[PDB]
């Protein structure tokens, strides 16, 4: 299904979109972390 | 009954079914904004100067 073969990877890029949303969040999550551990000391 | 509490309270599960919960919810609402996506056709198509004579 060679449409359904095109449909495929347009599926596809809306995953790894989605992923792309998460690691952003847990980039900042990290990056408080790290600024608060600086004001720990 | 402690323990049946204990069975089907269990940490494992409730933190199973939170972070499923979390997933759904960003897929649906990003799923909304590509919902919304034709503002950039309309921005783009129409561009008319003119009317600012008619203006």
């Amino acid at each position: 299904e060679k449409a359904n073969l095109i449909t495929n990877a347009k599926v596809h890029i809306h995953k790894l979109n989605l992923v792309n949303r998460n690691y952003t969040k847990r980039a900042e999550i990290s990056r408080k972390n790290a600024k608060i551990a600086l004001r720990r000391g | 009954e402690l323990k049946y509490i204990a069975t089907e309270a269990s940490p494992a599960k409730v933190a199973e079914i939170a972070e499923d919960s979390d997933v759904y919810v960003s897929e649906i609402e990003e799923a909304a904004d590509i919902l919304a996506g034709d503002p950039e056709i309309d921005l783009g198509i129409d561009v008319t100067d003119e009317l600012n004579q008619l203006e």
